[PDB]
C-alpha cells in the first residue's frame, strides 16, 4: 500500500494506490483506501484492511451520531481522537495505520495514525510498504502554499512512486480534495497508468468442452404454488 | 529521544528534539514532544509514543477537571497524577516523562518520572536515548538560578550533542519557556545549533 | 421504600386467581375479534381490525395476522406492541430450533415456549403479564395441522375451531354450531367470515376491516403454503361467500 | 397528604420533609460551635454527662479527618461517624492522586454531596446531624457547617444543636466586636464560654467541654485537642464569665 | 442509593385499561398539533412551533427530526421525551441495521424499533411510558414513501395521512376531505398548511411552524461529490422563507 | 405511628421509632451488670431459663483473650456483633501483631448498627452489650446501645429492672473504681450491684453467669459450682 | 393519591413532583438575569447574605462548569451544587473523547436528557433547579441555554429566572422590541454588564450596592466571576450616567 | 495444523452478460486422507448465493448461521435479501469474531432482483470485502484459480460460454492440487433461472 496526505493554500488532500495484496498475490486491483467518515472527513488506511475499513466505518458512524446530537458538522480532532482511543485499547491488534484529513468549522486537518494509537500532525505524511518512495517525493517536490494544481500533481506522484518502486503497491491512484468552503470532491481512478494490455488469444472454448455428468434446475423463488 | 528541563531564577525551561523513529526510519521529523497538560504545566515525553500520548491526554483530563473543582493544581500535583498512572500501569507502559511547571509560590519546579515510575524533584533532568551522552556535559555546564539566555544557551548545546551522537534524535530543537511573564515557544534549526 | 408502590403482579386472590391476568383477560375481550378454524387441507385464519379510519393505510397495515416462519402464523387479540415482543422471540426460538437440528420446530414446541415465557411474568419478576392471546395456525409432519391458543396465563390448548377476543362467547357458539370434522378450507373460509359478520360490533362486516390468511398443503408438488390475503383479495371473498 | 413519609418526596410546597424531620433530631442533640480565628479554627462541644459512671475526657466527639481537618455535629452521633468515615475516604483518595492534603473547601464539597446523595432516593434516609467542620490550607484557615439537605456555606463563626440560639447570639457580638479578627489563643477561651452559655438550654443535667482547634502558629496547621493547662485555662474563663 | 423499582407501574385495571398508557395519551391530547399528509412522490410532516417566551430562539428548539436521511421524525405530547426518543432513534438505526448491513433502515423497521422501545417503558421496571405520539415519515428503495403513527403503548398504524394532539379530531376530519391517492407533494404540502391553520391561535407564518418532506434525493445536500450511489438525503426541513411563500399561494 | 414502619424513615418530632422498638427488646431482656476497677473489668449476668426443664440461656461471649462482652436482648444478634468482634480482634493480632484496643473495638460496633439503621430492608440490631477489656491502657467497661450509640463508663447496667443496680453502681462508684488487684472483692460488688436488679427470683448456683479480665487475668467465664463462692 | 409522591402520570397526563420541583426553584428567593453582547454573555444574580456569620465569599449560586462555560442556578444549593459537579464533569469528559471543548448548548441539552431520566425513572427524583448555562461559543457565538426540572430545554437571546421573572422578562421583552436585536449593541462586556444591572433595577425597582449581586461574564475563551470591587465599579458608573 | 487447508476445497466465482456462475469442488479430506466426495460448498438463501472454503466445520457453522439471518431477515423485511446487502452481512458477522475467527473463505454470487446487475464478491476470514467485476476465487488452489481465471476469462460472456470458462477453470486448477477435486459443481444463475452442473473430472 502506498498512501499519502499533504496540505495545500485553503485544503487538504489524500492520495491512496487501488492494490491489497494476500501476501505474495494481488487478490484486488481496484480496492478503495480512502475511506469516508464524514462528508468533509476522510481517512486512507494501511495495514490490514479489514482493520483499516472496520475502524473507520466504526468512527464514521460514531462521528455521525455525534454530529447529530451536537447540531454541529463534526471536527477532524474528534475522529482522530476516538480513532486513536480505540486504536489504543486494542494495543495493534487493530493492525490499522491512517492518514485522517478533512474540513470543519476550525480549518483544514491533516494527521497520522498508528495502530498502537500514537497520532502525528504533520504538512505532508506518508504511510505503507510504500511510504518510503512517496515520503521520497514529497521531501524533495513539498512546499508551502502549493495551489490545488500543484498538490493533486504531487500528491498523485507521491502514490505512483509507490506503485512503481513498491511491489506492495499497484495498479490506480484515487485522490480525494478538501478545500475550505467547497464540497469535498473524491476523485476514484483519478489516474490508470496500469491497464492490462490486450491478450494475444481468446481462450473462449468451444461449447460442450466441459464433460457433464448431471444436469438440474434449482428453484430459487418461495412457494411453487398451486 | 532527547530531552530536559531546566529550572532557572524567572522559572523553567523544557527543551527537547523533534525526531520520531521507527528502527532507523525517521517516522515523524519534526515531532513536538513538549505537550501541555495545563496552562504552565507542560511535560516531555520519551519512550513508547502511544503510551506517553495516552497517558499525557489522561492527565490532561484530570488537571481541567481539578480546576473546575479546586483552582489552578500544583506542578506537584500534575506530577503525581503522571505517577500514578505509569506506576500502576508499569507492566503495560513504556513512559519516561519529565514534568515541568511554574507556579507563582513555587516558581519553576521539574519532576522527572522514568520507567518504574518513581518520582524525584530535580533542578534539572535530562531523559531519551540521547540524554546518555550529555550527563558528563550537563553535570559540568549547568548552575542553579540561570538568567533565561544563559538556561536557553545551555539546553541549546546539550540537546546539539545529545543529537551528535544519538541516531534516534535529530531535527530541530524545540523549547518552551514557563515564567511568570507567560508561555514562550523556541525553535532552533540544524544550521544553528549544529555548528556549536 | 419502594414497597409503598408495588402493585404485586404475581399474587393469588383469596379465591386462587391471578388478578393480573383475569384483567389482562378482561383487556383482551375488548380487542377485535379473531377466528381460527382447522380443516381436513388447511387452516384458517380471520380477524378483525379495531380502528376504522378511511385514512389507515391497510395494504400496508399489519396488527392482528403474524408470520412466525414459514410453516406457522399467529391471529392476535390485545396489546400489539406486547403481541411483536413475543412474535420476535418465537421467530428466533423456530430458527434456533432449524439450526440446531436442520428440521422446522414443531408447532406445539414452538407454542409451549411461548406459553413459556408468558407464565414465568405471572410467577416471578414483579412485572405486569403480556395482554396477548394468539391464536397460532400451523402444519407440521407429525401431526399435520394444528390450532392453538395461548392467553397472558401462559395456559395454552388445540383446537379444531376457536376464537378470540371480543364475543367469544357468541363466536364460539356459532362454530359449534356449523363446524364439522370432514370440512374443508373453502367452506372454513365461508364459516370464518358468516361468524365475524354476526359477532361484530360493527353494523356491517368489509374488506378495510378484516386481515385474513390460509395454511394450505394445497402448494405445488405436496409443500405447504402461507398465504396473508391482500386487500382486494379480502374483498373478493367476501363477494364469494355471499356477505357483501 | 403522605409528602413526608418517604424521603426524596417533594411536597406541594416543594420541600422534602423527610429531611426537615432529620434537623428536628439536630435540633434535639447537644450544642456544638466553631470560631474561626485569624490563622486557624476552633471546634468545641457540649457533651452532657448523664450520669457520674460516664468516665471523663473518655467520650471523644470532636474527630480528625487527615491531619489537618477537624470536625463536630449535633444530633444522632453515629451518622456523625458514619460521615466523618466517609470525609477520611475522600480525604485519603485525594491525597493518593493528587499528593497534597485535601483542601477544606475542596472536602467540605465531598461531605455535601454525599449527605445530598442521601436525600435523593426513598431507600435511604437522611443524615441526622449537621457537622460543623474545618481547618488550615495552603489558602488559610476556612470554618465549615453542613445541613442533613446536604447545604453548607462558609462561616466567620457556627453553632447548631439545642443551644444554637444563644451560641449564634454570642458569635454574633465577636464577629461585631473584632472586625480585625480573633487569635487562635483567644478562639479557644471564648468558645469556652459560649459552650457554658448555651448550656441554659440544656441546664437540668451537668456537662462536660471539649474544645480543639487548627492554628498555623499554635498547632503548624495541624487538627490538636485542647488538652490539660490550656483546657483548664478556657474552662475558668468561662466560669468567670457566667458568674 | 439503590433502584428498588424492579416491578411494573403501569398495571392492568380491573376493567382492562392500562392506566398509565391512557393517561400517557391523555397528555399526548394536550401536546400542540402535529400532522403528517403521505403523497405519491413524498411525505409531508408538520407542527407548529409554541415558543414559551419570545425572548427564547424557537430555531433551536427542532420539533421537526431527521432520524436517518431517508426518515424524518416529528410529535405531540412532551417534547423532552421526545428529545430522547430522537436520540435513541438515531442510535439503534446504527447499531441494530446499519453496521449490520451497511445501509440504513427501511422506514418500518426503525419505526418498529422506537415502537419496541416505547412498549419497553410501558412494561419495565420502575418506568412510566412515554408521553408522546410520534409521526415518523420516510422513504425506503423496497417500501417507496410511508407514515407511521406511534403511540405511547408502542403500538403503530401506517396512515395515508392523518393529525396527533390538540385539535386531531378536527384535523383528520379536515384531511379525509382532501386527501386522495394522486397528490403531488407540492398539493400535500399546501393541504398541510391548511389543516395546521384550523389548530393555530396566534402568529401563522415560517417562523412559528415547523414543516419537513421526504421527497426528491438532495445530492446539492450531501457534502460530498464522486460516489454515483449516494444519491443525498431525502428528508428536508423548509426554511421560514420556503414556508413563506407557500403562505402567499394559500 | 405511621413513622414506624421501617428504620429508613424519621418520625416529625427527629426520631426513628424502629431504632426505640429494637431499644425495647433490651429493657424485655434479662438483667446484666458490668463494672471495673484501674486493674480488672467484671461482667455479672443473670441468665433467663424458659422453664425448669430448661437450660438458662448463656449471657457472656469471649472475643479474645484480652476482651468479651455481656448481652441483653435478641441473643443471635449478640452472637453475629460477637462473631464480628471476634474477626476484628483476630485481624488485629495477625496483621499488626496487635490487641485491638477497646475503644476501638466500641467504635467498630457503633459504626456496624448505624448501617442498619440508615438503609432500607435491614433492621436495627434487637441487642445491648456491655463489653469488657483489659488493653494498653488498663481495664475499660463499654456499654453498646443498637441505635450505635457505645458508652465508656465506670459501671453500668441493661435489661429489666437494671435501673436498681444502676443507682447502686452510682453510690458505689468511689469504692469499687478503688478495687485494685483483688478479682474477688470486684465481683463481689458486681453481684451486690445486680442484686439490686432482682424480683421474686434470688441468685442460684445456674441461674448467675460471671465473667473477668484483668492485668494478669485472661477473659474467663465462670458458671455452674464456679460462681457458688459469689452467691 | 401516590400519582403526586413519584414521576407517573396523573389521570390529567400531569408529573405532579415535576411541578413541585418548578416550586422548589423558587425556595432561595433570588432572581437571575441573562443577556447577550456582541462579544460576550453577561449573567447577574442577587445575592444574599441573610446571616451575618456568613462568609459572603462563600455564597454564591455562579459555577465556572468549564474555561469557557458558566452556569448559574435558581434553586436550593445542594442541588446546585449536584447539577455544576454533573456539568464539570460532562464538560470534561467530553473534551477527553471528542477533541474540543463541549459547546453550551450540548451541555445544557446533556444535562436536560439527565433531568428527563429523573422525571421518567421513579427511584431518582428531580433536581429541584433551573440552570442557565452562558458562554461565547466558537461556533454559535454569544450563548443562553437553560434547563429546568421538566428535562425542557432551549436556547435564549435573553432570560430572567427566579420569582420575580415575569417583571425582568417582560422588561428584557420590551427593550428588545425597541433595539429589534438579538443582543446587547455594545462592544466591552463591562457596558453590557451595566446594562444587565440597570434593567433589573428598573424590573425589580431595587436598588443594589456591590454586595447585593453576583456577576459572571463569559468572554472569547474564558468564562469568569467579577469582585465585590469589579461590581463597585459598575455600580458607580450606572450612578454616573 | 493450518485450518485452512486440513480439509481442502476451492470455490470459483465469475460474472458474464446478465448472469453470474459460482462453482465448487466436492472433496472433504483429513489432510491426505479423503473422506466424503460430496461435500459440497455452495449454499442459496433465496437468489444470493454463497460459495465457503476452508475449515469445514465453519462451512457448516456459517452456511447454518446465514440462513437463520437471512429468514429472519426475510420475516421482518417481508422481501429476500439482496446480494450487495448480504455481503455487507458476510463481512459484519466475519469480522466481529475479529479475535477469534472463522478459518473460511467466502464468495457471494447472485443477481440484483431490482436492478438486474450481476454481482459477485469475495471476503477473507475476518470480512474484508474484494467486490470484483471480473471474478473472485478461493480455497487451497487460489492461486492456481487466479492463473486460470486471469488468462481464461473475457468480460460478458453468455450464460453457456461462462459455464465453459469457469468449468475449466476450476478443473485445471483442481488437478493441480492435492486437496482439491473429487467432483465438481457449476451454478449458472440468471434474474429468474438457475441452472446447476456436476462435472465429470478425475478421481484422483
Ligand atoms: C496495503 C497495506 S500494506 C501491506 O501495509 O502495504 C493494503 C491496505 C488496504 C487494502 C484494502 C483496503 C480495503 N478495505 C484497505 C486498506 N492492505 C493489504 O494489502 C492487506 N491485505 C489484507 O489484509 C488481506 C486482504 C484480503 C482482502 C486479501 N487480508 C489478509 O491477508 C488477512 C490478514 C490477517 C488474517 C488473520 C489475522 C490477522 C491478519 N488474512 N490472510 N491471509
Ligand atoms: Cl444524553
Ligand atoms: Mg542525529
Ligand atoms: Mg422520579
Ligand atoms: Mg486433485
Ligand atoms: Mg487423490
Amino acid at each position: 500500500t502506498t498512501i499519502a496526505g499533504l496540505v495545500f493554500q485553503d485544503g487538504v488532500i489524500l492520495g491512496a494506490d487501488t492494490r491489497a495484496t494476500n501476501d505474495s498475490v494481488v487478490a484486488d486491483k481496484s480496492c478503495e483506501k480512502i475511506h469516508f467518515i464524514a462528508p468533509k472527513i476522510y481517512c486512507c488506511g494501511a495495514g490490514v484492511a479489514a482493520d483499516a475499513e472496520a475502524v473507520t466505518q466504526l468512527i464514521g458512524s460514531n462521528i455521525e451520531l455525534h454530529s447529530l446530537y451536537t447540531s454541529r458538522e463534526p471536527r477532524v480532532v474528534s475522529a482522530l481522537q476516538m480513532l486513536k482511543q480505540h486504536l489504543f485499547k486494542y494495543q495493534g491488534h487493530i493492525g490499522a495505520y491512517l492518514i485522517v484529513a478533512g474540513v470543519d468549522p476550525t480549518g483544514s486537518h491533516l494527521f497520522s495514525i498508528h495502530a498502537h494509537g500514537s497520532t502525528d500532525v504533520g504538512y505532508y505524511l506518508s504511510l505503507g510498504s510504500g511510504s518510503l518512495a512517496a515520503m521520497a517525493v514529497l521531501e524533495s517536490h513539498w512546499k508551502q502554499d502549493l495551489t490545488k494544481e500543484e498538490a493533486i500533481k504531487l500528491a498523485s506522484d507521491a502514490i505512483q512512486a509507490g506503485i512503481w518502486n513498491d511491489l506492495g503497491s499497484g495498479s490506480n491512484v484515487d485522490v480525494c480534495v478538501m478545500e475550505i468552503g467547497k464540497d469535498a470532491e473524491y476523485l476514484r481512478n483519478y489516474l490508470t497508468p496500469n491497464v492490462r494490455e490486450e491478450k494475444q488469444k481468446s481462450y473462449k472454448f468451444p461449447r460442450g468442452t466441459t464433460a457433464v455428468l448431471k444436469e438440474s434446475i434449482v428453484n430459487i423463488c418461495d412457494i411453487q404454488e398451486e | 529521544t532527547s530531552i530536559m528541563a531546566v529550572t532557572f531564577k524567572d522559572g523553567v525551561i523544557l527543551g527537547a528534539d523533534s525526531r520520531t523513529t521507527t528502527g532507523a526510519y525517521i517516522a515523524n521529523r519534526v515531532t513536538d514532544k513538549l505537550t501541555r497538560v495545563h496552562d504552565k504545566i507542560w511535560c516531555c515525553r520519551s519512550g513508547s509514543a502511544a503510551d506517553t500520548q495516552a497517558i499525557a491526554d489522561i492527565v490532561q483530563y484530570h488537571l481541567e477537571l481539578y480546576t473546575s473543582q479546586y483552582g489552578t493544581p500544583s506542578t506537584e500535583t500534575a506530577a503525581s497524577v503522571f505517577k500514578e498512572l505509569c506506576y500502576e500501569n508499569k507492566d503495560n507502559l513504556t513512559a519516561g516523562i519529565i514534568v515541568a511547571g511554574y507556579d507563582d509560590k513555587n516558581k519553576g519546579e521539574v519532576y522527572t518520572i522514568p520507567l518504574g515510575g518513581s518520582v524525584h524533584k530535580l533542578p534539572y533532568a535530562i531523559a531519551g536515548s540521547g540524554s546518555t551522552f550529555i550527563y558528563g556535559y550537563c553535570d559540568k555546564n549547568f548552575r542553579e538560578n540561570m538568567s533565561k539566555e544563559e538556561t536557553v544557551d545551555f539546553i541549546k548545546h546539550s540537546l546539539s550533542q545529545a543529537i551528535k551522537w544519538d541516531g534516534s534524535s535529530g531535527g530541530v530543537i524545540r523549547m518552551v519557556v514557563l515564567t511568570a511573564a507567560g508561555v514562550e515557544r523556541l525553535i532552533f534549526y540544524p544550521d544553528e545549533y549544529e555548528q556549536l | 421504600g419502594s414497597r409503598r408502590y408495588d402493585s404485586r403482579t404475581t399474587i393469588f386472590s383469596p379465591e386462587g386467581r391471578l388478578y393480573q391476568v383475569e384483567y389482562a383477560l378482561e383487556s383482551i375481550s375488548h380487542a377485535g375479534t379473531a377466528i381460527g378454524i382447522m380443516a381436513s387441507d388447511g387452516i384458517v385464519l380471520a380477524a378483525e381490525r379495531k380502528v376504522t379510519s378511511t385514512l389507515l393505510e391497510q395494504d400496508t397495515s399489519t396488527e392482528k395476522l403474524y408470520k412466525l416462519n414459514d410453516k406457522i402464523a399467529v391471529a392476535v387479540a390485545g396489546l400489539t406492541a406486547d403481541a411483536e415482543i413475543l412474535i420476535n422471540t418465537a421467530r428466533i426460538h423456530a430458527q434456533n430450533y432449524l439450526k440446531t437440528y436442520n428440521e422446522d420446530i414443531p408447532v406445539e414446541i414452538l407454542v409451549r415456549r411461548l406459553s413459556d415465557i408468558k407464565q414465568g411474568y405471572t410467577q416471578h419478576g414483579g412485572l405486569r403479564p403480556f395482554g396477548v392471546s394468539f391464536i397460532y395456525a400451523g402444519y407440521d409432519d407429525r401431526y399435520g395441522y394444528q390450532l392453538y391458543t395461548s392467553n397472558p396465563s401462559g395456559n395454552y390448548t388445540g383446537w379444531k375451531a376457536i376464537s378470540v377476543g371480543a364475543n367469544t362467547s357468541a363466536a364460539q357458539t356459532l362454530l359449534q354450531m356449523d363446524y364439522k370434522d370432514d370440512m374443508k378450507v373453502d367452506d372454513a373460509i365461508e364459516l370464518a367470515l358468516k361468524t365475524l359478520s354476526k359477532t361484530t360490533d360493527s353494523s356491517a362486516l368489509t374488506y378495510d376491516r378484516l386481515e385474513f390468511a390460509t395454511i394450505r398443503k394445497g402448494a405445488n408438488d405436496g409443500e405447504v403454503y402461507q398465504k396473508i390475503f391482500k386487500p382486494q383479495e379480502i374483498k373478493d371473498i367476501l363477494v364469494k361467500t355471499g356477505i357483501t | 397528604t403522605g409528602y413526608d413519609l418517604s424521603n426524596s418526596v417533594f411536597s406541594p410546597d416543594g420541600r422534602n420533609f423527610q429531611v426537615e424531620y432529620a434537623v428536628k433530631a439536630v435540633e434535639n442533640g447537644t450544642t456544638s460551635i466553631g470560631i474561626k480565628c485569624n490563622d486557624g479554627v476552633v471546634f468545641a462541644v457540649e457533651k452532657l454527662i448523664t450520669s457520674k459512671l460516664l468516665v471523663p475526657q473518655k467520650n471523644v466527639k470532636i474527630q480528625v479527618v487527615d491531619r489537618h481537618i477537624g470536625c463536630v455535629y449535633s444530633g444522632l452521633i453515629p451518622d456523625g461517624r458514619h460521615l466523618v468515615n466517609r470525609g477520611r475516604e475522600e480525604a485519603a483518595s485525594f491525597k493518593k492522586l493528587y499528593k497534597t492534603p485535601i483542601p477544606i473547601p475542596a472536602f467540605a464539597d465531598r461531605l455535601g454531596q454525599y449527605v445530598q446523595a442521601h436525600t435523593l432516593y426513598n431507600s435511604v434516609r437522611p443524615f441526622g446531624v449537621s457537622t460543623i467542620f474545618g481547618g488550615v490550607d495552603k489558602n488559610g484557615a476556612h470554618l465549615y457547617m453542613l445541613e442533613p439537605s446536604g447545604s453548607y456555606w462558609g462561616y466567620k463563626g457556627a453553632a447548631t444543636g439545642k443551644g444554637r440560639q444563644s451560641a449564634k447570639a454570642e458569635l454574633e457580638k465577636l464577629v461585631d466586636h473584632h472586625p480585625e479578627g480573633l487569635s487562635a489563643r483567644e478562639a479557644v477561651k471564648q468558645a469556652a464560654k459560649i459552650i457554658y452559655l448555651a448550656h441554659e438550654d440544656n441546664k437540668e443535667k451537668d456537662f462536660e467541654l471539649e474544645i480543639s482547634w487548627c492554628s498555623l502558629s499554635e498547632t503548624n496547621g495541624l487538627h490538636k485537642f485542647v488538652k490539660g493547662d490550656l483546657l483548664q485555662e478556657a474552662i475558668d474563663f468561662a466560669q468567670k464569665e457566667i458568674n | 442509593m439503590t433502584d428498588r423499582y424492579s416491578f411494573s407501574l403501569t398495571t392492568f385495571s380491573p376493567s382492562g385499561k392500562l392506566g398509565q398508557i391512557d393517561y400517557a395519551l391523555t397528555a399526548v391530547k394536550q401536546g400542540v398539533t402535529s400532522l403528517g399528509i403521505k403523497a405519491t412522490n413524498g411525505v409531508v410532516i408538520a407542527t407548529e412551533k409554541k415558543s414559551s417566551s419570545p425572548l427564547a430562539m424557537s430555531e433551536t428548539l427542532s420539533k421537526v427530526s431527521l432520524l436517518t436521511p431517508d426518515i424524518g421524525a416529528v410529535y405531540s405530547g412532551m417534547g423532552p421525551d421526545y428529545r430522547v426518543l430522537v436520540d435513541k432513534s438515531r442510535k439503534v438505526a446504527h447499531t441494530s441495521y446499519k453496521r449490520i448491513y451497511g445501509e440504513y433502515p427501511p422506514t418500518k423497521l426503525l419505526v418498529s424499533e422506537v415502537a419496541k422501545i416505547m412498549q419497553e417503558a410501558t412494561q419495565s421496571g420502575g418506568v412510566r411510558p412515554f408521553g408522546v405520539s410520534l409521526l415518523i415519515a420516510g422513504h425506503d428503495e423496497f417500501n417507496g414513501f410511508s407514515l407511521y403513527q406511534v403511540d405511547p403503548s408502542g403500538s403503530y398504524f401506517p396512515w395515508k395521512a392523518t393529525a396527533i394532539g390538540k385539535g386531531s379530531v378536527a384535523a383528520k376530519t379536515f384531511l379525509e376531505k382532501r386527501w386522495n391517492d394522486e397528490l403531488e407533494l407540492e398539493d400535500a404540502i399546501h393541504i398541510a398548511l391548511l389543516t395546521l391553520k384550523e389548530s393555530v391561535e396566534g402568529e401563522f407564518n415560517g417562523d412559528t411552524i415547523e414543516l419537513a418532506i421526504i421527497g426528491d434525493e438532495n445530492p446539492d445536500l450531501l457534502g460530498y461529490t464522486g460516489i454515483p450511489t449516494d444519491k443525498g438525503p431525502r428528508f428536508r426541513k423548509l426554511t421560514s422563507q420556503e414556508i413563506n411563500d407557500r403562505l402567499e399561494a394559500l | 405511628n405511621n413513622y414506624d414502619g421501617d428504620t429508613v424513615t424519621f418520625s416529625p418530632t427527629g426520631r426513628l421509632f424502629q431504632v426505640e422498638y429494637a431499644l425495647e427488646a433490651i429493657k424485655q431482656g434479662s438483667v446484666t451488670v458490668g463494672l471495673r476497677s484501674n486493674t480488672h473489668a467484671v461482667l455479672v449476668a443473670l441468665k433467663r431459663n424458659a422453664d425448669e426443664l430448661s437450660s438458662y440461656q448463656k449471657k457472656i461471649i469471649k472475643c479474645d483473650e484480652h476482651m468479651g462482652l455481656s448481652l441483653a436482648g435478641l441473643a443471635p444478634d449478640a452472637r453475629v456483633l460477637s462473631n464480628y468482634l471476634r474477626q476484628q480482634c483476630n485481624y488485629s493480632s495477625l496483621v499488626f501483631n496487635r490487641k485491638l484496643a477497646v475503644e476501638r473495638a466500641g467504635h467498630l460496633l457503633c459504626d456496624k448498627a448505624q448501617k442498619n439503621t440508615q438503609s432500607y430492608g435491614g433492621r436495627p440490631y434487637g441487642v445491648g452489650l456491655l463489653i469488657i477489656g483489659y488493653d494498653k491502657s488498663g481495664a475499660h467497661l463499654l456499654e453498646f446501645q443498637p441505635s450505635g450509640n457505645v458508652t465508656e463508663l465506670y459501671g453500668t447496667a441493661i435489661g429489666a429492672r437494671s435501673q436498681g443496680a444502676k443507682t447502686y453502681l452510682e453510690r458505689t462508684l468511689d469504692t469499687f473504681i478503688k478495687i485494685d488487684g483483688n478479682p474477688d472483692e470486684l465481683i463481689k460488688a458486681g453481684v451486690e450491684a445486680i442484686s439490686q436488679s432482682l424480683r421474686d427470683e434470688s441468685l442460684t448456683v445456674d441461674n448467675l453467669s460471671i465473667a473477668i479480665v484483668g492485668k494478669d487475668t485472661p477473659f474467663t467465664i465462670y458458671d455452674g459450682e464456679a460462681v457458688a463462692k459469689y452467691i | 393519591g401516590y400519582d403526586r409522591h413519584i414521576t407517573i402520570f396523573s389521570p390529567e397526563g400531569r408529573l405532579y413532583q415535576v411541578e413541585y420541583a418548578f416550586k422548589a426553584t423558587n425556595q432561595t428567593n433570588i432572581n437571575s438575569l441573562a443577556v447577550r453582547g456582541k462579544d460576550c454573555t453577561v449573567v447577574i444574580s442577587q445575592k444574599k447574605v441573610p446571616d451575618k456569620l456568613l462568609d459572603p465569599t462563600t455564597v454564591s449560586y455562579i459555577f465556572c462548569i468549564s474555561r469557557t462555560i458558566g452556569m448559574v442556578v435558581n434553586g436550593p444549593i445542594p442541588d446546585a451544587r449536584n447539577a455544576a459537579l454533573r456539568a464539570k464533569a460532562e464538560a470534561a469528559e467530553f473534551r477527553y473523547k471528542y477533541g474540543y471543548d463541549m459547546p453550551c448548548d450540548v451541555l445544557a441539552k446533556r444535562m436536560a436528557n439527565l433531568s428527563q431520566i429523573y422525571t421518567q425513572r421513579a427511584y431518582m427524583r428531580p433536581l429541584g433547579v433551573i440552570l442557565t448555562f452562558v458562554s461565547v461559543d466558537e461556533e454559535l457565538g454569544p450563548s443562553i441555554y437553560k434547563t429546568d426540572p421538566a428535562g425542557y430545554y432551549v436556547g435564549y437571546k435573553a432570560t430572567a429566572t427566579g420569582p420575580k421573572q415575569q417583571e425582568i422578562t417582560t422588561n428584557l421583552e420590551n427593550h428588545f422590541k425597541k433595539s429589534k436585536i438579538d443582543h446587547i449593541n455594545e462592544e466591552s462586556w463591562e457596558k453590557v454588564v451595566e446594562f444587565a444591572i440597570t434593567h433589573m433595577i428598573d424590573a425589580l425597582g431595587t436598588e443594589f450596592s456591590k454586595n447585593d449581586l453576583e456577576v459572571g461574564v463569559a468572554t472569547k475563551d474564558k468564562f469568569f466571576t467579577l469582585s465585590a470591587e469589579n461590581i463597585e465599579e459598575r455600580l458607580v458608573a450606572i450612578a454616573e450616567q | 495444523s493450518d485450518p485452512s487447508s486440513i480439509n481442502g476445497g476451492i470455490v470459483v466465482a465469475m460474472t458474464g452478460k446478465d448472469c453470474v456462475a459460482i462453482a465448487c469442488d466436492l472433496r472433504l479430506g483429513s489432510q491426505s486422507l479423503g473422506v466424503s466426495n460430496k461435500f459440497e460448498k455452495i449454499f442459496h438463501y433465496g437468489h444470493v448465493f454463497l460459495g465457503i472454503t476452508g475449515l469445514a466445520t465453519d462451512v457448516t457453522t456459517l452456511n447454518e448461521m446465514f440462513r437463520y439471518k437471512t429468514n429472519l431477515y426475510k420475516l421482518k423485511e417481508e422481501r429476500a435479501i439482496e446480494p450487495e446487502t448480504f455481503t455487507q452481512l458476510v463481512s459484519s458477522s466475519l469480522y466481529e469474531r475479529r479475535f477469534g475467527p472463522y478459518f473460511v473463505g467466502p464468495v457471494v454470487a447472485g443477481i440484483n432482483s431490482k436492478s438486474g446487475k450481476p454481482f459477485i464478491a469475495g471476503f477473507d476470514l475476518i470480512g474484508c470485502i474484494d467486490e470484483a467485476k471480473d471474478f473472485i476465487v478461493s480455497g487451497t488452489a487460489s492461486d492456481q484459480l487466479f492463473g486460470m481465471c486471469e488468462s481464461l476469462y473475457e468480460p460478458n460472456l453468455e450464460p453457456e460460454d461462462l459455464f465453459e470458462t469457469i468449468s475449466q477453470a476450476l478443473l485445471n486448477a483442481a488437478d493441480r492440487d492435492a486437496l482439491s477435486g473429487w467432483g465438481a459443481v457449476v451454478y449458472i444463475i440468471k434474474k429468474d433461472e438457475v441452472v446447476k452442473r456436476y462435472l465429470k473430472m478425475r478421481q484422483d
